[PDB]
């Protein structure tokens, strides 16, 4: 690296001057003499001994080119920025070969890293893109083509839209599309394609394709001037899209005209007897290579091979000379992995299976079914993407192709038959019901019932059930076609106690969760008789202790007798899952002296141990010692009882009770932090795997303590099911709640640790130092080194959403910003104290004040903040019935609050079904109506855009309270 | 269980730098959607 | 040699593999039971790591499923709490132990989990022990599911994929790891990104990211610049700490890490007048890694006079701002790493700066007391109380070494050291609580001592039994209740504390811990047995077995759990379930042999169960559980028809079956220690085994490791302990030995010669008229002077030193003639003590004379070859005893008596014992003593004249020695010299003939040529 020489030529200018600062008679003569004349450091021996380190590392020269260059390009005076930019762009257009370092922190990355940090000069932005994509940086270069693009406007539209394409081809190489569509429609002038941009992010091709040839159309002797870009996406998303959707015989035709490698592409995977012309049609291309044409070169090497036309050896080589470049295009990605390397990832896969499909038909002209089996698994995931799906199944069709073609008791394979049918499942599980349908006896008759229950075929579908039943999923349909039978027909129904026994009857024959909310509701539907009871007797014990909050307030009412009859089967083969709720209710009182008795008997071991824990934390409650006030806890995990897990563990999922932390130790920092509500006691516990889970208990815990844990247990139903799709498990929006473990009616516990600092502590942070633009003032000193700082504001409105989201639907009121909690060093945003109620009060739709949208970057608050909210709604809408099934045991613990709260009695207990189906029915029409119109003319979105278009007009904004700080 | 394959022997394949430059703003950008797998090692200037 | 052995057995697979195959389980146990206890414990670790790399795809390895669970949790604890002693990576050993172990991975590797967090230590700082790392990475991921292998990983999923990445690298780098890494990344294949996430740990701004702004000054910009003064401060540190660059970067990383110290350190305005004064966030964690390679930069040679020149400067400067802030840190923790670090010369730095802070503290103020109310000297004591509460094991040790000077600097106000007394004992039980047995003893042995030391030094003033109210009973209520739990150092020293804390203020120790001892038994008592698992069954056991040794405790109801006690003995987790059972014995011996407690119970039949229950233990299938079983027998000899129901088992396995295992064996002889007809039974038991059909097919196999030698041996073993009869077990006994090493081939050693000795110390005046009468025979004899000289039949030597000449009656009265076989046994004794030889002179000529006479016979070729190497092997042994005599003696006329007592036989007396005797004579008014007697003797002609030559390698060797040393011939014998060889007369020399004279005669020119 010459920039040691440069440095150092750069450094005799510095004038090495001896004052360098920052900004009982006999001792103190001693040391004044010391601190003071001895101390007096000229500055040749700080960057004397800096010229002999960076000698040795190559990134004290980059560490220290950022710090000196700023500072000599602002003495470069006017009338010679000019200059100095001629002379810069000259100097990076003069290659060395290649500038051949292509090394780690080296001359390009230094110098174009330099450059941002100085305003005033604007390199040309397709230079930019070609030195931060070939030699490295990146997150350089995405600092650099977004500071000419945003702030001021560079007085030119030419040099202002080559910025943008230079942009927009950065964020396609790195592969996140969210930037890359909400740029675009933040640029595109049409309407059609606006509509059509957004129809293909969320990811429905039909209405995709359909408004880009009716965008062109409206060009084509149209008097609109469209652009040169925005032409090379109509013309380029057609075949984007019409390659999604796999019509692979259009763009046959299409690229036999132009031809290049997109006829290689499709002609070839959708060779042994046409392999003449395909061979010499990849010649003319091979020059040049990529880790995708290697792979053509390779295969027709493979497929020569099972013919006998190409020797072995030959594809060892082609394999060995081509994963070689497939590593050098690993090597130009960022360090961190994200989705940029997915499409690597996955070329990985076609070298190893082309590799062993080498010696699979090299022994060939009992090893196979091996072979067979370890491929049938080696699959990837089900909401990777169509695309790389298709492009395994293609290969796995040719391989099983040539062995059967071969093998000429059952030699019938019938394995193309396997990677077919999971291709067209996977093709009915991302979207589009078309591509996947134009590749034992119970369930025929489900299909027939199921059939009959879309219509009024009551006793046809009791026949078709009972004759699916007497050859799984129909033991509980019939039941809930008695659930649809019982919300049809009158109060006095019957159906429903042979409802409650069918589903019990499959129960325990993973998703028993979809029928349990559905069995906790009925049973409380004034069942004055009792006759299920009986029924509950007629015949899963895991999947209620997630419901355990809801089952200890029913021994209070009636069904007393068979509640009572699941709690002692948890609490003797669960002794942790209850304990801690059944002792925060501490025979309206008097039965669960039984229960805490059978907690004793059986394991009298874990139940002391416990108690040991809970009075310790109970009697006592920068940095103080555990030492000092709570010395039983450190002497604690020497007589700690066999195990303790770690609490808070029961209130998620993970339902097989193995893999989870017990506690190992407690570390002794009593960090307590000066918080919003005053002052707390964070401890510490060390795991068994060495992770440290800071806590933190709270010393009240107001009335609303046993109903915010029923709202985090609703969206612990949502959270698994937002994980489980495909358009919102490739983005990862998880909704990040914290798990808060009740241990007595007056203390429970809740994690949270360093770097959870508040939106108003960022506030007061900012005072303490002493408008618009704070939160990018905070987060850009704090977040040095781009790449930091990006990723973190990527991800910060990215879980803006899910901020949004739960604040909209079951409606939140005013959200102060000490009650919105951001994670420092991951940007996890969520919130406390969840209180709805579910009707418009006072409101603006939600929180979104102006020092959150300039930080959010108005490109990607049309394209992550407009989307994600649409896609979290997308699927909550239509998983199962999750805005109207788990929906009516969650708020029958509402009303019944809500009664209690507007008096003191209670009244309409016949009257209750009524008030449970209206207030569902605002919470299923509450998030139903903000999911995309099934018609091709709006944009794709257009009530989120209606939603977030009130929030931030200033009219709506100051209108509403003065404490909610609608400035910051 | 199963029988793995094993690295034979050092032997260098080096690379070369092409020329030619590309502008296109599209997610394509070529003949498919994946970048690195379709993008030419490193370009000559 | 560990080396040259474990791979032989690499090189058979064959009869070299069952030689080695039962050591190695106690090779690798006891060399993690030494590497706790040793001085360099790594060579115990090298040790291993030849033994794993030695074996690979070996035979069985059946004896691994045992040990695998401690060694894997010994590795993994000291995995975490060691960093790089010298400076060697010697975590990167730990990982090659853990990751090679040589097992297969089916049914042994399960519960590996264990190495996952090795796994990221080998993949992602090594260089070639990474191949290594991804070698066991491969095998786990295709032989396992992906619903088992996926739910061990999640820990270290998001790291182990951070170091994978490091290796996917082109043809510069390895086509080795960069190809092995991509087939693990395609192998799996849609488990690659799911683990994709957003990222947690964004490095927001630390410490040595930390831009401190140093205002510069340069030539165009005409003002006080800022810059950032470390850009390369990650790379000073990384520089400082590494041995392989050079020394002119490793000074110049300094000369720039106390560059930016000073100007932290200068910046501090001072006081105006502080004279005047005395009479009236992020920075400080950059300090302290600052401060740090200050303290490191003292173990640098050629710059450790300037790095000590500022930290006596920061240390004297860091008090002044607190005897400044009395109107109104990061010494401390830079302290606590010099304490506790590895060079003693940084250790030393780190001791020489804390009594810097004091005696520099004497100096400013003077009065003490006042420097102790609010001084920073109150301060370092919690530091070093609250650092023995760390998680790691290094800050423990810094707590424990810097608090033991601060018990012997502070010396002089020990009334201040009585108000925290309990708060440093806590914190010093508290460091052996939460300290593994597997980490080395250094933190337990200072903190052991110094809970002792401690309370005999401010505990010597308490006056008597009145003042016991709160405080000093509070310490007794704190030691008392941790008597019972496990890991028994912090139990064996609550009673090695409580005894000499009631040695000095002299109370009876019942007395001491009588008002709460109620306290103490009540959780003992209420919870009895079958919970509190196996570990705490010993403390439950051990608090009482101490609280009976007392002089009076708990007189009453012991018996509810002492049921529970024999039925827990009537019935690794084998370790302890045998060390279980061998502390029931303890507390049921004791509660038989103690008096006035058994004449208590003695109405509801107690004692008699613990006899019958201590018996049945008697036949158990271990061997440490009969010891200590051994010991309650024995302790309550001081019931009949019970020893004939305990013989009725004993003499079943005492049966002539010819299997009696080693376990039954010592049993019965614990059994004799508390008629003679099985001295009839065990010779034709041993004789079943000692038929030559089973001893010539032993042929050259070694005795020691065989296990048929084992059962014969702890045959022998009981003959000790016979019935005391005079015993005719004397002829056979020692036949079945001699029969026994004719067909074993094997002479002058066996492992079953020192029992039979043991015997032969039982039966002193048997033996001796046993071997007295065969004496003339050769191969018997030979046995009796090993016996004589073996140092465990002191009482047979006894016997032969008394009846020493009643043997020398037998040299005077052909060919048995043995003068061979008296000079070993005189040999033997003499070897027993040098005392023994200073007396016997008769015997000595005795030998000489009759050996002299063999000498005669032996030299004769009548017959071919008479020289019989135990005669020739008699005079070589005889000489050097003969000379063991003359060194203890000062007298320098007897060596010239044993020349002519040897005339025919050898000449010049035997080489390598006397050449260099008689250079110990000739190398002071007795030089001219031993000249007055060689002219004494030598004309004595009759004295075969060899032995008159033989004066020339005695004579002349003095004066060529005597001239050499000292100047010429400055030191009686002349006026005795020229008396008779220059007076000599006809007969004499003074003739001329040529005969063998002349060769004496050169001894008398060669003199007198030296005398002038």
């Amino acid at each position: 690296p010459w920039l040691n020489q440069a440095l150092q030529l750069l450094y005799g200018s510095f004038h090495l001057d001896s004052p360098i600062r920052l900004s009982i008679i006999d001792f103190v003569a001693k040391h004044n003499e010391f601190l003071d004349s001895v101390r007096s450091l000229t500055a040749g021996d700080i960057l004397n001994p800096l010229i002999d380190i960076s000698y040795q590392s190559a990134e004290t020269i980059h560490n220290a080119w950022v710090v000196v260059f700023p500072v000599a390009y602002s003495a470069i005076e006017s009338r010679y920025e000019l200059e100095f930019t001629r002379a810069l762009v000259k100097l990076l257009f003069k290659d060395y070969h290649i500038r051949q370092q292509d090394a780690r922190p080296n001359v390009i990355k230094s110098l174009l890293d330099g450059v941002g940090k100085c305003p005033g000069l604007h390199l040309p932005p397709h230079l930019v893109k070609y030195l931060g994509s070939n030699y490295n940086a990146w997150y350089g270069a995405i600092k650099l083509l977004e500071e000419l693009s945003e702030g001021q406007g560079i007085d030119n539209q030419k040099i202002s839209d080559a910025n943008q394409d230079a942009l927009l081809e950065v964020y396609m190489s790195l592969q996140e599309d969210d930037m890359f569509y909400g740029t675009w429609r933040r640029r595109a002038k049409y309407f059609e394609t606006n509509a059509a941009l957004s129809y293909e992010q969320i990811g429905i091709w039909d209405k995709a394709l359909q408004l880009y040839e009716a965008a062109q159309i409206k060009a084509r002797s149209g008097v609109f001037p469209f652009g040169e870009s925005e032409y090379s996406l109509w013309e380029d998303h057609w075949i984007y899209c019409a390659e999604k959707l796999q019509h692979w015989e259009i763009l046959t035709e299409l690229a036999k005209h132009e031809g290049f490698t997109d006829l290689l592409l499709e002609c070839g995977w959708r060779w042994i007897a046409d392999r003449e012309p395909l061979e010499q049609s990849v010649k003319t291309v091979m020059d040049i290579p990529t880790p995708r044409r290697q792979i053509f070169q390779t295969f027709l090497a493979l497929q020569g091979f099972s013919q006998q036309k190409d020797t072995l050896q030959d594809v060892s080589r082609l394999c060995d000379e081509g994963i070689q470049l497939t590593l050098r295009k690993w090597n130009a990605l960022p360090q961190r992995v994200t989705r940029a390397h997915i499409g690597l990832l996955h070329t990985f896969q076609q070298y190893v299976e082309l590799m062993e499909a080498s010696q699979v038909y090299s022994s060939l002209v009992q090893e196979l079914k091996r072979v067979l089996q370890a491929w049938r698994e080696r699959l990837p995931n089900v909401w990777d993407d169509i695309n790389i799906w298709n492009d395994l199944v293609t290969w796995r069709q040719h391989v099983f192709g040539v062995i059967n073609r071969v093998y000429m008791a059952y030699r019938g394979y019938h394995e193309m038959a396997w990677v077919i049918n999971r291709f067209a499942h996977v093709a009915r599980k991302h979207e589009m019901p078309e591509v996947c349908i134009n590749q034992q006896k119970a369930e025929f008759f489900t299909l027939k019932g199921m059939f009959l229950a879309k219509l009024n075929a009551k006793d046809e579908a009791n026949q078709a059930f009972a004759t699916a039943v007497q050859i799984p999923k129909a033991w509980a349909e019939w039941g809930f076609f008695n659930d649809r039978r019982f919300k049809e027909n009158p109060e006095e129904i019957f159906h429903a106690k042979n409802a409650i026994s069918c589903y019990l009857q499959a129960a325990g024959l993973g998703k028993t969760r979809k029928l349990l909310c559905r069995i906790l509701w009925l049973i409380s539907l004034d069942d004055a008789a009792g006759s299920l009871a009986k029924t509950f007797e007629d015949h899963p014990v895991w999947y209620w202790i997630t419901f355990v909050p809801q089952l200890l307030t029913s021994l209070s009412h009636k069904e007393a007798k068979i509640v009572r009859h699941i709690l002692i089967q948890i609490a003797k083969s669960y002794p942790q899952s209850l304990h801690f709720q059944l002792r925060t209710t501490k025979q309206p009182w008097q039965d669960v002296e039984e229960i805490m008795g059978i907690l004793k008997t059986a394991y009298p071991l874990l139940a002391l141990s416990l108690e040991s824990l809970v009075d310790q934390l109970n009697q006592r409650f920068g940095k103080a010692d555990l030492e000092r006030v709570s010395l039983h806890l450190s002497l604690f995990h020497h007589q700690k009882f066999e195990d303790i897990e770690i609490p808070g563990q029961y209130l998620l999922h993970k339902d097989n009770n193995n893999h989870f932390i017990k506690i190992e130790r407690f570390l002794p920092t009593l960090d307590l932090v000066r918080g919003s509500n005053g002052c707390y006691k964070r401890m510490t516990i060390r795991g068994n795997d060495g992770s440290l889970h800071p806590f933190a208990v709270q010393f009240p815990a107001a009335r609303h303590c046993r109903r915010e844990e029923r709202i985090f247990q609703l969206f612990r139903i949502f959270d698994d099911a937002l994980s489980r799709k495909v358009q919102s498990r490739r983005r990862n929006i998880s909704l990040t709640l914290p798990i808060a473990v009740p241990l007595s009616p007056h203390i429970r516990i809740l994690n949270d640790d360093k770097r959870y600092t508040t939106l108003m502590g960022i506030y007061e942070e900012f005072c303490r130092r002493k408008p618009s633009t704070l939160l990018k003032d905070y987060y850009t000193e704090k977040f040095s080194n781009y790449e930091n700082y990006w990723l973190f504001r990527k991800q910060f409105t990215a879980q803006y959403a899910s901020f949004i989201f739960m604040t909209y639907i079951m409606c939140i009121n005013s959200r102060q910003p000490q009650k919105i909690h951001i994670n420092e060093g991951s940007g996890n945003i969520w919130t406390s104290e969840m209180l709805p109620t579910f009707y418009n009060t006072e409101s603006v739709p939600f929180r979104l004040t102006p020092n959150i949208q300039k930080f959010i970057g108005e490109a990607g608050l049309e394209g992550i903040l407009s989307v994600y909210i649409l896609v979290i709604a997308n699927s909550l809408s239509d998983s199962e019935f999750d805005m109207e099934q788990y929906l009516s045991l969650f708020v029958r613990d509402e009303v019944i609050s809500w009664f209690a709260q507007q008096h003191r009695a209670s009244a309409q207990t016949n009257q209750l079904r009524e008030i449970v189906r209206v207030n569902v029915e605002l919470l299923t029409k509450r998030v139903l109506q903000l999911n995309h119109i099934p018609n091709s003319q709006n944009v794709a979105t257009q009530f989120v855009l209606n939603l977030i278009s009130q929030a931030v007009n200033p009219r709506n904004l100051a209108y509403t309270d003065s404490a909610w700080m609608a400035y910051l | 269980t199963l029988i793995n394959q094993h690295i034979l022997k050092p032997a260098p394949p080096p690379t070369e730098i092409p020329a030619r430059l590309q502008v296109k703003p599209p997610q394509p950008a070529a003949m498919k959607i994946p970048n690195r797998p379709t993008l030419l090692g490193g370009s000559a200037i | 040699l560990f080396k040259l052995c474990f791979m032989s057995v690499s090189l058979f697979p064959a009869a070299n593999e069952s030689v080695i195959l039962p050591h190695l389980n106690e090779l690798i146990l006891k060399s993690l039971k030494l590497s706790t206890t040793a001085k360099e414990p790594l060579v115990y670790f090298y040790l291993i790591r030849t033994l794993f790399r030695s074996i690979g795809g070996g035979r069985f390895e059946n004896l691994y499923k045992e040990i695998m669970p401690l060694l894997q949790v010994l590795l993994e604890s000291l995995s975490k709490l060691i960093h790089e002693a010298r400076r060697p990576q010697e975590r990167d050993i730990y990982v090659e132990l853990c990751l090679t172990v040589p097992v297969r991975l089916s049914v042994l590797v399960p519960h590996l989990s264990y190495l996952m967090k090795p796994l990221v230590y080998a993949l992602n700082g090594s260089q070639e022990s990474v191949s290594q790392g991804l070698r066991t990475l491969e095998l786990c991921v295709d032989n396992l599911t992906a619903e088992y292998f996926d739910p061990i990983i999640e820990p270290v999923i998001d790291d182990v994929m951070e170091a994978l990445s490091k290796h996917l690298k082109p043809l510069p780098y390895y086509h080795q790891h960069s190809h092995t890494t991509l087939r693990i990344l395609g192998k799996l294949g849609g488990r690659n990104r799911t683990f994709i996430k957003p990222v947690d740990n964004l490095k927001t701004d630390s410490e040595l990211f930390q831009n401190v702004e140093a205002m510069f000054k340069i030539h165009g910009l005409p003002n006080e610049v800022p810059l950032s003064i470390t850009p390369g401060l990650s790379a000073a540190f990384s520089l400082l700490t590494d041995p392989r660059p050079r020394i002119h970067y490793r000074i110049n990383s300094f000369k720039y890490i106390s560059g930016i110290f000073q100007l932290f350190l200068g910046a501090t305005q001072l006081p105006d007048d502080y004279a005047n004064r005395l009479k009236e966030d992020s920075q400080m964690e950059l300090l302290v890694k600052l401060l740090e390679s200050i303290f490191y930069a003292v173990s640098l040679q050629e710059v450790r006079e300037e790095s000590k020149a500022l930290i006596r400067g920061t240390c004297n400067h860091f008090i002044l701002l607190y005897f400044n802030k009395m109107v109104i840190n990061c010494i401390f923790d830079a302290i606590i790493y010099a304490l506790s670090s590895d060079n003693s010369a940084v250790r030393s730095m780190g001791l020489e700066s804390v009594q810097l802070i004091y005696d520099s503290c004497v100096e400013l103020f003077g009065n003490i007391d006042c420097a102790l109310k609010f001084a920073p000297l109150n301060v370092m004591c919690s530091k070093f109380i609250h650092c023995c509460f760390e998680e790691p094991y290094h800050k423990k040790l810094a707590g424990c070494i810097g608090l033991e000077m601060m018990l012997n600097s502070l010396d002089i106000p020990m009334k201040y050291f009585n108000a925290r007394q309990l708060e440093i004992i806590r914190a010093l039980f508290y460091v052996l609580r939460d300290t593994a047995p597997e980490l080395p003893c250094e933190v337990t042995n200072t903190a052991k001592r110094l809970i002792l030391n401690s309370l005999k030094e401010w505990n010597k003033e308490l006056t008597r039994n009145d003042v016991f109210s709160s405080v000093f009973q509070n310490l007794v209520s704190s030691l008392i209740v941790d008597l019972p739990n496990a890991n028994e150092i912090v139990r064996a020293t609550a009673q090695e504390a409580l005894r000499t804390l009631s040695e000095t203020t002299q109370v009876p120790i019942a007395t001491m811990i009588s008002p709460c001892k109620h306290i103490l038994l009540a959780p003992i008592f209420g919870k009895p047995l079958r919970a509190l698992p196996f570990q705490m069954q010993i403390g439950n056991i051990d608090a009482i077995t101490f609280c009976m040794g007392l002089e009076n405790s708990f007189l009453e109801y012991n018996e509810e759990l002492n049921r529970l006690v024999q039925e827990a003995l009537a019935l690794k987790t084998s370790e302890q379930l045998v060390r279980l059972r061998v502390v029931c014995i303890q507390l049921l011996s004791l509660a038989i042999t103690k008096p006035e407690f058994a004449a208590a119970q003695q109405r509801s039949n107690i004692r008699v169960k613990i006899l019958v229950v201590f018996f049945k233990s008697l036949c158990g299938r271990s061997i440490e559980i009969i010891r200590a079983a051994h010991g309650g027998l024995k302790a309550v000899i001081d019931p009949k028809e019970l020893l004939q129901n305990g013989l009725r088992p004993m003499l079943m396995n005492l049966s002539d079956h010819k299997k009696l295992t080693v376990a039954s064996l010592e049993a019965l002889s614990g059994l004799l220690k508390l008629k003679v007809g099985i001295g009839s039974k065990l010779l034709d038991h041993l004789l079943a085994w000692a038929q030559p059909r089973t001893l010539q097919q032993l042929g050259s196999q070694d005795l020691e490791n065989n296990s048929t030698v084992q059962i014969i041996v702890a045959i022998l073993d009981v003959f000790h302990l016979l019935p005391p009869t005079a015993h005719k077990f004397m002829n056979d006994l020692m036949n079945a030995l001699l029969y026994l090493e004719n067909n074993l081939h094997r002479c002058q050693y066996s492992p079953f010669r020192e029992p039979l000795a043991k015997f032969l110390d039982r039966f002193p005046d048997e033996s001796f008229e046993y071997f007295f009468n065969e004496f003339s025979k050769r191969e018997i004899t030979t046995r009796f002077v090993y016996f004589v000289g073996l140092d465990s039949c002191s009482s047979l030597r006894a016997k032969v030193l008394e009846s020493l000449p009643r043997v020398r009656g037998l040299l005077h009265q052909e060919k048995c003639v043995r003068f061979s076989n008296l000079v070993d046994l005189c040999e033997s004794l003499a070897a027993s003590d040098k005392e023994w030889i200073k007396d016997k002179e008769e015997l000595l000529g005795e030998l000489l004379d009759a050996g002299s006479v063999c000498l005669t016979l032996k030299r004769s070729s009548n017959v071919v070859s008479p020289l019989y190497f135990q005669v020739d092997q008699g005079f070589e042994t005889l000489q050097l005893l003969y000379i063991e005599y003359f060194k203890s003696q000062p007298l320098g006329h007897e060596k010239v008596f044993n020349f002519i007592d040897k005339i025919s036989k050898e000449g010049l007396p035997f080489v390598l014992e006397f050449d260099d005797f008689i250079f110990n004579e000739v190398v002071i008014p007795t030089v001219q003593q031993t000249l007055d007697t060689i002219i004494r003797m030598t004309p004595q002609v009759s004295s075969l004249d060899a032995r008159v030559y033989l004066y020339k390698r005695i004579f002349l060797p003095i004066c060529i020695y005597e001239s050499e040393m000292h100047g010429d011939l400055s030191r009686a014998w002349l006026k005795s010299f020229d008396s008779d060889v220059w007076k000599a007369t006809g007969p004499l020399v003074d003739d001329y003939t040529s005969t063998l004279e002349d060769r004496y005669r050169l001894e008398l020119m060669q003199l007198t040529a030296l005398l002038i």
